[PDB]
């Protein structure tokens, strides 16, 4: 029985936006935590073969020098999200002369939600949301801030949030041991943790991606060495 | 007079004894909505709206039924709210094009008729599906007359001395015809309009509910108007008072 | 004068059982010769033969649109096609510019596919046909060509006269003109043969 | 075959297995459910047009309630089925007419709207995205040299002229008794025709109506002009038919 | 408001067959009977032009269209379709005589026709035409009979049926005639073919009989008809 | 079941099952309220948090200097809907310079929200509304669903059991219309506050007002802004 | 060019000159402006040749197209009608300046037709660079219900004048007789204009032209 | 060109003359002017042949849908309103001066002009085209209210005539025609019967 791509269940939401979230439990966890000494993002990358190489597999992009984003689910949907995301900046400082705050970035993605039919619309327009799943970490003048959002728009600020396939125990994890004052290190620290503890695969430098927005500081991604020196004491 | 096996899904699909199904539910769509009359007398065409009240919470006035399409023209309506307003819209901006375009006030049949091909309009293919209501057209002028059309899901107008629509519309008709409109006046004319409601009303089965009026006529020089609280509570009273027999 | 902008000449004429197309072989733009061997006449078919004078570029460009339309009525059609035919085609083809013109004036020469009798027409350069029994002329020296074909011409010639004349009326006509000329090229088509030559004329 | 069907050939306008085409078939159903009737007649000097006037209510101005329809001063019509479907055919017909004198500069023959009415429903008839008009459309007028002409076209696309026709429930039985009446060679004049008209709708109905009953379109030769009887000239033929 | 259909109502069965036209073709085998005959001289064109009742005016309505002066047209299938497609037809031949001014070759008309019927094979939200084509046409000195079926396919015919026992005139036609007749005995023999199915008795408004010589096409009156169903003459 | 997925196929019993099922996307979210005194039109809402790390969602937001909405439902529809109702006031005041009437924008949802209810492959607005406003007519509160209907409030609440809240105003309005700002957000409090089990309740946390009026363009208080308001209420009963 | 028309007792008689010029210089000694359009209606073409050629011609196979459909003979309102309506969608830039006439079942009828879209059914009219001087002729020597050959006369006598007067005019006079049943097309009606024979012999004999190169290639 | 339409009592007098020139050259001494757009409307062109011709007929055909479509007498402030829309809207493009004057049920006799702007107005009597500058005065001093049809008719037969005599662009023959619900009278003034007057001697 096939139905229209924007048909609403009897409960009261659409079914493709639905599937969209079940296909996000399908992707590699992504962790971000919010710090008032910066933003930070780890994710898994989930390497399938010894001969694919590990450095070109990007789930944290940068959005602008003050803004990063990582990702989960299906990312040929996020790469057109995140040209979005760019191409907004960069329009916004062309024309205002300023940096976009985090929460308007996330709001212009957001704004791409629902952007989608069958009928009344346009030929290139899109035939179903995007399965997949965005956090952006970022420093405006409200400092430091993380935000998140799912395929059906709805965004929101966290101080700590984990997406993907091990979303709830990894925020259960997350939980326990955040404060809103923990310090930089004790962030990435904790990240790194519970992804050692998620992942099925030996944590190691070459296994995942970490990235920082500090308000001294522009996005930046770690390097192997930073990686090493951190997974060092474990 | 009940089928349905793929041939009642669409507009486009005729069934098999030739009948357009999806005109029909939304007739009964229609059928469902509290009861709306409307009666035109020697000098003018007088409303009158069931408005039942799903809340004491609305304020008073709120999902007004009768609204005001032209400054000479009102229109009472029944069923499916929204799809009633945006017909508003297009009788009202139909009335506007042929002022625009010809110099004068619409006349009614005219109106009437091009406001119901609009409605035929949806009857005809599986892109739309027809309107969910029934709504009435009341007019008057010295040189026209007193005039009052109906329009139902299907596209069909016609011209009625005295007319209903809504879940009591044949129980309104015979209390209508009772009435000699033909040599009364809209002045009468409303009280027997609260009258008929009041009787149609079904207090068991439906909640409270606010009664709507409306002139039209050689009272209101032309004007179509909503009638004066003192006038309505006049027929209210009378309407009260005449349950009591 | 846009016309006059590159110059040329181009003349057709009717014999017994024989046509001919003449034109010169001038290359030019406004005053300078860059070329003394540039084509202005073109076969569309076996036995038909067409010949644009005017701008340089509308005339390539007419006769190759000319060609692609050809070629695809003789694939549509299982048959050569006819000098009428031809003849509406180009009408058609430059009346579909009519507010925006190719620079070309046409004229076509040939015989009848299916039977022989000779064929000599002319056009605008929005399309109007213009079908004569003896001569047809166009281009930057139309008034000398005129001159003498008026004064040439005669009725029922045999392939060696008709060519004679033709050639001695390009030749004298063009050498009056400035922007026509460098040479002149002379096809004498007949049922049997085609015969291709080119006159021993002024490079001035 | 014989009554087989496969995929969506009763829902859309494609062919059967028998190469039938359901939808319009039930069209044609669809012109029944309005439960009139209509009689065309074709005269010498006239042409006669007569329908049922079903007024079921004194709440109706029954002068709103009506199945003639001026397409032209000269062109008449009857329409027999679905009433907003019907008006919808009128409307394109008076636009066709109109738009048709606009082009070419003289009244459009009944023949051509007609057939212009009947190649409009055909691509209803082909195009699955809609559904054909439950409707039959009968026009009547004057000819130039043709003289009086009687025109009927179908929800298939269909169209003629006719000597005489009928549509809606008592159709075939009002054709039966229309060629049976025609065989005997009558002088077909204005009152022979009216009669012939009212009196195949009655036998056919068994009513014998009241002159509010029925409503009556007629075109002389005379007098081309597409007119409507009165109640009271319409109760002269019926008092006069009375008689003999 | 409207828009359409975008996808193909006309699709391939896993056997392989285009069902919708094969239905076509059925409604066309269902039709009233209809013969053509080139006749080295000339072409004919016949067809039962049976109405159903006495109040019908078959002076109104024909089934014998002109398309050009040289060119005819008679059908098997569905009336509207067939009207539809001779408007379609002359239009076509109007635009091939405004681009060469030279009336359209009857090959030439046949083909750009059968393009027009192969359209509604695979364009979208369209069913194909119900309607069999039969096509006379005399150009360059030399006579032409065409068929058109629904599929967009056409043949040329020296003589042929279709319609309603089309089968059993094919064979009678393909017995009781031949080449070097002339125009007279074609239309005989064409009438004579159409009898093969006429059950009732064949007046001269009972078929309709068209003639395309190389004088030019026209529709022969009923006048002559009665003089052809005469059985002589 | 066959009836159930096309905004355009109307059910044997004259419904439209997608619009119903659309008008079932208001319960999803979290309850919210709107009342109305004299002089003040007033908004209060609960925000709703995923987990106890993030924020609470926005629930309140801003269309003019004279107009506030509250939502109920999906965001992105939320938003879509707030975009156009800035976007014609605006266009009011740049053509008129004078704001817009809120029952003439209200009336423009109505059109605009009624239009994908009657074409194939379109969808009705999954989101309801609570518009707070002024005029000179005064204060306004209406409501909007995503049926295209629109009402006409002295007090309203929708979503997640709305139906307490509903009952409290229902009792209160004849003191609405007379009391002074305080007390009338006090009566928005209560009545959003009764939509919830006793062992929760308001908090700085969760809890957003918006509040219009004739000496008071539309503000919103969320955290710090919102004490002054919770610090001044009952108990509550058990 | 010089176009006229004149109506009579039993229907219309068309005149044209047959000169076509471009600049001062004579293109066409006989050109044919005498158009086709119905078997019973014809169309004298005046102005830029390829617009009245083109004009005429589509106007003709519409025609052609609605008669087909009608199964009637063309009405000459109807090729009036579409005539100045496509002229007048184009507001002048189709040079064509046409008289129109025929036979309908409702009689004889002549139109003069402007490039603007404007039209006049008189019972005489020309149009053209020499009109004015049939014009003169038309107003001198016309009398309402002539004889077939009086209006022939009449007519070809105004081509003549145009002819003779005019420097635009030049040639032979065509004529197109039209009556409710009959169709006299008489192409060269009168050939007033002769060019005067040779007196020498300018023949060149086989030889005297020299050759650089040739060619020659066999056919089938 | 020079039109005139004067309003009495039951209904409305026009007249033209019938001069249709292309620079100083008459392309038509008999012009007929006064167009019929329903049975008791007609309208007086004055301007481009062409645009006027174009115009008249469209108003003609969407008047005649109109009154089908409402089944009633059009009313000649409706005809007057086409022409409106249609000479305001393409004002830049066109080149008219019209009088729309006729009988109609409700309003009787009517008058009214759509000058080259495209503005529109009901006037006791009109007058238009390149000769109604040689009248102005003597239509001035001639009008009285009250005048019978054949007063009326007297009237813009004289003034024509003067404006005829005057204008270069104006001449031939007069054409008046007589609206009222009895129907249209038309008829032709030529020769002798176009009113004379003296001119000077010594
Ligand atoms: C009237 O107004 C009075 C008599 C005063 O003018 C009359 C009556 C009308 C209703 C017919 N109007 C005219 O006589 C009128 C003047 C006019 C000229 C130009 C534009 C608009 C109005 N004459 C015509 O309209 C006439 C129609 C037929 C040819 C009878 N055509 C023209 O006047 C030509 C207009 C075309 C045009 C030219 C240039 C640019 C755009 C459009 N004018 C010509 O000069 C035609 N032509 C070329 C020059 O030599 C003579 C022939
Ligand atoms: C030689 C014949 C085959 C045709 C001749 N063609 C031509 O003269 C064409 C005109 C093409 C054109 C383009 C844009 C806009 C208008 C016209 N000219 C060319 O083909 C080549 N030239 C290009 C540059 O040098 C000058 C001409 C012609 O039309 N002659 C007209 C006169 C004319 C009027 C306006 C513009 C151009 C020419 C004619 O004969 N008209 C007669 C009527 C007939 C042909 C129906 C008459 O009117 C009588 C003879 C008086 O001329």
């Amino acid at each position: 029985y096939d139905r229209g791509v924007n048909t609403f269940s009897p409960e009261g939401r659409l079914f493709q936006v639905e599937y969209a979230i079940e296909a996000i439990k399908l992707g590699s966890t992504a962790i971000g935590i919010q710090t008032s000494e910066g933003v930070c993002l780890a994710v898994e990358k989930r390497i399938t073969s010894p001969l694919m190489e590990p450095s070109s597999i990007e789930k944290i992009v940068e959005i602008d020098a003050h803004i990063g984003c990582a990702m989960s689910g299906l990312i040929a949907d996020a790469k057109t999200l995140i040209d979005k995301a760019r191409v907004e900046t960069q329009n916004h400082w062309f024309t205002y002369n300023e940096t976009m705050t985090v929460e308007s970035v996330t709001q212009a993605v957001s704004n791409l939600a629902l952007q989608f039919g069958e009928e009344d619309a346009d030929p290139g327009a899109m035939s179903r949301p995007f399965g997949v799943a965005l956090l952006f970490g970022g420093v405006d003048e409200k400092g430091p801030q993380l935000f998140h959002m799912d395929p059906s728009g709805t965004f929101v600020q966290c101080d700590a949030r984990a997406i993907g396939s091990a979303s709830e125990g990894a925020q259960s994890s997350l939980q326990e041991v955040y404060h809103k004052s923990m310090t930089l290190k004790e962030a990435i620290k904790s990240s790194l943790i519970i992804l050692k503890q998620v992942m099925e695969e030996k944590l190691n430098a070459t296994n995942i991606e970490l990235a920082t927005v500090q308000p001294g500081q522009n996005f930046h991604m770690f390097t192997k060495e930073e990686l090493e020196e951190v997974i060092k004491d474990i | 007079s009940s089928i349905g096996t793929g041939y009642d899904l669409s507009a486009s699909t005729f069934s098999p004894d030739g009948r357009v199904f999806q005109v029909e539910y939304a007739m009964k769509a229609v059928e469902n909505s509290s009861t709306a009359i409307g009666i035109r007398c020697k000098d003018g065409v007088v409303f009158g709206v069931e408005k039942l009240v799903l809340s004491k919470l609305y304020e008073e006035g709120s999902n007004k039924r009768l609204f005001n399409v032209d400054r000479h023209v009102g229109m009472a309506v029944a069923g499916l709210l929204a799809d009633a307003r945006s017909l508003a819209d297009i009788a009202r901006e139909e009335a506007s094009n042929f002022r625009s375009n010809f110099g004068y006030n619409i006349p009614l049949k005219h109106l009437a008729d091009r406001v119901a091909m609009y409605v035929h309009a949806y009857t005809l293919y599986s892109a739309v599906r027809p309107f969910g209501c029934s709504f009435m057209l009341g007019s008057y002028s010295v040189n026209d007359g007193a005039q009052l059309y109906m329009i139902d899901p299907s596209g069909v107008s016609y011209g009625y001395w005295g007319c209903a629509i809504g879940k009591a519309r044949q129980a309104a008709k015979t209390e209508i015809e009772k009435l000699q409109m033909k040599e009364m006046t809209c002045r009468d004319i409303v009280k027997e309009v609260a009258k008929i409601i009041y009787i149609v009303h079904d207090e068991v089965k439906d909640k409270a509910f606010e009664l709507e009026l409306s002139w039209v006529g050689e009272l209101t020089n032309g004007r179509h108007e909503i009638v004066p609280k003192d006038i309505r509570e006049e027929a209210e009273k009378y309407a009260k008072e005449s349950l009591k027999e | 004068s846009i016309m006059s902008y590159n110059g040329g000449a181009v003349m057709a004429m009717k014999g017994k059982n024989c046509v001919a197309i003449a034109a010169d072989r001038r290359f030019g733009i406004q005053a300078q010769m860059v070329t003394t061997d540039f084509q202005k006449i073109f076969p569309m078919g076996d036995r038909l033969y067409i010949g644009l004078a005017g701008l340089a570029t509308d005339v390539q460009t007419v006769a190759q649109r000319l060609k692609f339309r050809l070629n695809l009525y003789e694939l549509k059609e299982g048959r050569q096609i006819k000098p009428y035919t031809l003849m509406s085609m180009v009408a058609n083809l430059l009346y579909e510019k009519r507010f925006g013109p190719y620079y070309t004036e046409p004229v076509i020469a040939g015989l009848d596919p299916k039977t022989f009798k000779p064929f000599i027409c002319s056009l605008d350069l929005i399309g109007c046909p213009m079908v004569t029994d003896d001569f047809v002329v166009s281009g930057t020296c139309a008034e000398q060509m005129y001159g003498m074909c008026e004064s040439l011409w005669e009725p029922n010639m045999d392939p060696d006269h008709l060519f004679e004349t033709i050639s001695q009326a390009m030749l004298n006509a063009v050498d009056r003109d400035a922007v026509s000329g460098m040479g002149v090229i002379v096809h004498i088509i007949e049922k049997d043969k085609i015969t291709t030559r080119t006159l021993k004329a002024r490079m001035d | 075959s014989r009554g087989s069907s496969a995929g969506f050939d009763r829902h859309i306008t494609i062919f059967s297995p028998e190469g039938r085409l359901y939808q319009v078939e039930y069209a044609f159903k669809a012109i029944n459910q309005g439960g009139l009737t209509s009689v065309a007649v074709r005269g010498k000097d006239c042409a006669v047009i007569v329908t049922q006037k079903k007024v079921p209510d004194k709440l109706l101005d029954s002068s709103t309630v009506t199945h003639l329809f001026k397409i032209t001063e000269n062109i008449g019509c009857v329409m027999t089925g679905m009433t907003a479907d019907s008006r919808s055919q009128v409307q394109r017909a008076r636009y066709e007419a109109a738009n048709w004198k606009y082009k070419y500069g003289y009244e459009i023959p009944v023949d051509m709207l007609c057939k212009r009415i009947a190649d409009i429903s055909q691509v209803y008839t082909q195009n699955a995205e809609m559904r054909p008009l439950g409707c039959c459309m009968i026009l009547i007028g004057i000819d130039e040299e043709q003289g009086p002409q009687v025109y009927k076209c179908d929800p298939a696309g269909y169209y003629c002229g006719f000597k005489a026709t009928a549509a809606g429930v008592k159709q075939t039985e009002s054709t039966s008794f229309l060629e049976k009446k025609v065989k005997k060679k009558f002088d077909w004049t204005f009152e022979q025709t009216v009669e012939t008209a009212i009196t195949c709708l009655s036998t056919v109905l068994s009513i014998d109506f009241k002159p509010s009953e029925i409503e009556v379109g007629v075109v002389t030769v005379e007098n081309p002009k597409f007119r409507i009887l009165t109640e009271a000239e319409i109760d002269a033929h019926l008092v006069a038919l009375a008689e003999r | 408001a409207e828009r359409g259909y975008s996808f193909s109502l006309t699709t391939f069965s896993p056997s392989g067959k285009l069902v919708q036209i094969e239905y076509a073709l059925a409604a066309v085998a269902g039709g009233a009977p209809s013969v053509g005959i080139k006749a080295a001289n000339g072409v004919v064109l016949a067809t039962e032009k049976k109405q159903k009742s006495i109040l019908y005016d078959e002076r109104s309505v024909h089934k014998v269209e002109p398309i050009t002066k040289h060119i005819g047209l008679v059908y098997s299938g569905m009336g509207p379709d067939y009207r539809v497609l001779v408007h379609r037809a002359r239009k076509l031949a109007q635009q091939y005589y405004l681009v060469y001014q030279e009336p359209i070759p009857t090959a030439q008309l046949v083909q750009r026709v059968a393009s027009v019927m192969q359209e509604y094979t695979q364009s979208g939200g369209v069913r194909p035409f119900g309607v069999s084509l039969l096509i006379c046409g005399w150009n360059e000195g030399r006579p032409y009979l065409f068929q058109s079926d629904p599929s967009g396919a056409y043949f040329a015919w020296k003589a042929t049926a279709m319609g309603k026992n089309y089968v059993n005139g094919k064979t009678f036609l393909e017995k009781r005639y031949n080449e070097d007749l002339e125009l007279e005995d074609a239309i005989h023999t064409a009438i004579l073919t159409l009898k093969e199915s006429f059950e009732g008795q064949m007046t001269e408004d009972n078929i309709e009989v068209g003639i395309c010589n190389e004088a030019g096409f026209r529709r022969l009156t009923p006048t002559e008809v009665k003089d052809y169903l005469a059985a002589i003459a | 079941n066959q009836y159930d997925n096309d905004v355009t196929v109307w059910s044997p019993q004259g419904r439209i099952h997608q619009i119903e099922y659309a008008m079932e996307a208001v319960k999803q979210g979290s309850a919210t309220v709107g009342l109305k005194s004299k002089t003040h039109a007033v908004l209060v809402a609960l925000k709703r948090a995923q987990s106890e790390l993030a924020a609470h969602q926005k629930k309140i937001l801003h269309v003019d200097n004279h107009i506030g909405i509250s939502i109920a439902g999906l965001t992105a529809d939320a938003r879509l809907l707030c975009n156009f109702m800035r976007q014609e006031c605006l266009d009011s005041r740049f053509v008129f310079d004078r704001p817009l009437p809120v029952s003439r924008l209200v009336s423009l949802i109505g059109s605009k929200t009624q239009i994908p209810t009657q074409r194939y492959g379109r969808r009705p607005y999954g989101v309801g509304l609570l518009i707070a406003g002024y005029d000179d007519m005064g204060p306004h509160i209406f409501q909007t669903c995503p049926s295209a209907n629109y009402f006409d409030c002295r007090a309203m609440s929708i979503g997640a059991r709305s139906q307490s809240a509903r009952t409290y105003l229902e009792r209160h309005m004849s003191e609405f219309m007379e009391c002074n700002l305080n007390e009338l957000v006090k009566h928005g409090l209560r009545a959003l506050r009764e939509t919830l089990p006793a062992e929760q309740d308001l908090t700085t946390k969760n809890v957003s007002i918006g509040i219009v009026g004739k000496d008071l363009e539309f503000t919103i208080y969320d955290d710090d802004d919102v004490s002054p308001f919770l610090e001044g209420l009952e108990e509550r009963p058990q | 060019t010089t176009i006229a028309g004149v109506v009579y007792k039993d229907g219309i008689v068309l005149g044209a000159d047959t000169r076509a010029t471009e600049g001062m210089v004579v293109a066409d000694k006989n050109c044919s402006k005498i158009h086709f359009i119905s078997p019973n209606i014809y169309c004298c073409g005046a102005g830029t040749a390829a617009d009245t050629d083109m004009t005429t011609q589509l106007i003709s196979s519409n025609l052609e197209l609605h008669s087909l459909s009608t199964g009637r003979l063309p009405r000459v309102v109807t090729a009036n009608r579409m005539l100045k309506q496509m002229l007048f969608r184009y507001q002048g830039y189709i040079g064509a300046a046409l008289v129109l006439g025929g036979v309908d079942v409702t009689g004889p009828h002549l139109y003069s037709i402007y490039p603007h879209g404007s039209t006049d059914k008189l019972p005489y009219v020309t149009m053209g660079s020499g009109s004015l001087a049939a014009m003169a002729v038309f107003e001198d020597k016309f009398r309402p219900d002539m004889e077939e050959e009086e209006a022939k006369n009449l007519v070809s006598e105004a081509i003549a004048a145009g002819i003779f007067n005019d420097l635009g005019s030049g040639s032979n006079i065509d004529l197109c007789v039209i009556s409710k049943n009959k169709l006299d097309f008489l192409r060269p009606y009168t050939v007033p204009n002769k060019k005067g024979t040779r007196l020498g012999r300018y023949r060149c004999e086989k030889g005297t032209t020299a050759v650089l190169t040739e060619k020659i290639t066999p056919l089938e | 060109t020079t039109i005139m339409a004067v309003q009495f009592d039951g209904g409305v007098v026009l007249g033209a003359d019938s001069r249709t020139t292309t620079g100083s050259y008459i392309a038509n001494r008999v012009t007929d002017k006064l167009t019929p757009i329903h049975d008791r409307i007609f309208c007086c062109r004055s301007g481009s042949a062409a645009d006027t011709q174009a115009v008249a007929d469209a108003v003609t055909y969407q008047l005649g849908f109109h009154s089908i479509e409402l089944n009633e007498p059009p009313l000649v402030h409706t005809a007057a309103s086409l022409f409106k829309e249609m000479c305001y809207r393409y004002r830049e493009d066109l080149m008219a001066g019209i009088i729309i004057a006729g009988w109609d049920p409700q309003e009787g006799g009517q008058v009214y002009s759509v000058p080259m702007g495209g503005m529109m107005v009901r006037q006791s009597f009109a007058i238009g085209g390149s000769g109604s500058s040689y009248i102005y005065g003597y239509v001035d001093a001639t009008y009285r209210e009250g005048m019978t049809k054949e007063e009326c008719l007297q009237f813009t037969a004289n003034a024509l005539a003067l404006a005829m005599e005057r204008d270069g662009s104006s001449g031939g023959v007069i054409r008046l025609a007589a609206i009222a619900e009895s129907g249209v009278e038309r008829q032709v003034l030529l020769g002798d019967q176009i009113p004379k007057f003296a001119v000077a001697t010594l």
